[PDB]
């Protein structure tokens, strides 16, 4: 499968999460998604074939994991928006104010801006600290997905958000939206992770 | 908020 910023995958025939980014760990192949979508050694299947397993994950405290792929997969240093694609060009982290896109399965490509960091975001599970908020708005589905700016800076992945009966917080003005995201550099420190670019 |  071709490793892209946002695509479907399912965990253990089961929940749906979204790429994050594609990454290597020397010559191991990976992805980085949030640690909720599933536990160490779970299954992580694109288009009906096994593409890897979780090899590392914190959750809650945190929310990040990542994929160890196997070699026949094809690291791609983009993110779909749509039918196009929006490159990756490092991990320069933006700050508030900044204009943010995401990238996930279920609401596809949205935009926004940063709206504030170190958020805490109190799942039934725990709490899970230092989040950056933004308004971009997304649903059920869109986890592990990419943040990402126009000019190709991976900002991290979805954790969660405050969605809706509908699944989502689409329907709800930017102003009311928090959309939170694990920030991509501790993830790249803590598991020795380089990301793919082009 | 809830995960995702």
């Amino acid at each position: 499968a071709n490793i892209v910023g946002g695509i479907e995958y399912s965990i253990n025939n089961a929940s749906l999460c979204s790429v994050g980014f594609s990454v290597t760990r020397g010559a191991t192949k990976g992805f980085v998604t949030a640690g909720h979508c599933g536990t160490v050694n779970a299954t992580a299947r694109i288009g009906g074939a096994v593409v890897g397993t979780f090899a590392a994950r914190v959750f809650p405290g945190n929310d990040r994991a990542w994929v160890s792929l196997t070699s026949a997969q094809t690291l791609l240093p983009r993110v779909a928006n749509g039918s196009s694609f929006v490159t990756v060009r490092g991990s320069t982290e933006a700050a508030v104010g900044a204009a943010v896109c995401r990238s996930g399965r279920t609401t596809g490509y949205q935009c926004g801006t940063i709206t504030a960091k170190n958020v805490t975001a109190n799942y039934a599970e725990g709490a899970v600290r230092g989040l950056t908020q933004g308004n971009a708005c997304a649903g059920r589905g869109d986890s592990g997905g990419s943040w990402i700016t126009s000019a190709g800076q991976a900002q991290g992945v979805m954790s969660g958000a405050n969605v809706q009966s509908n699944g989502n917080n689409c329907g709800i003005p930017a102003s009311q939206r928090s959309s939170l995201f694990e920030r991509l550099q501790p993830i790249l420190s803590q598991y020795g992770l380089s990301l793919v670019t082009g | 908020a809830a995960p995702f």
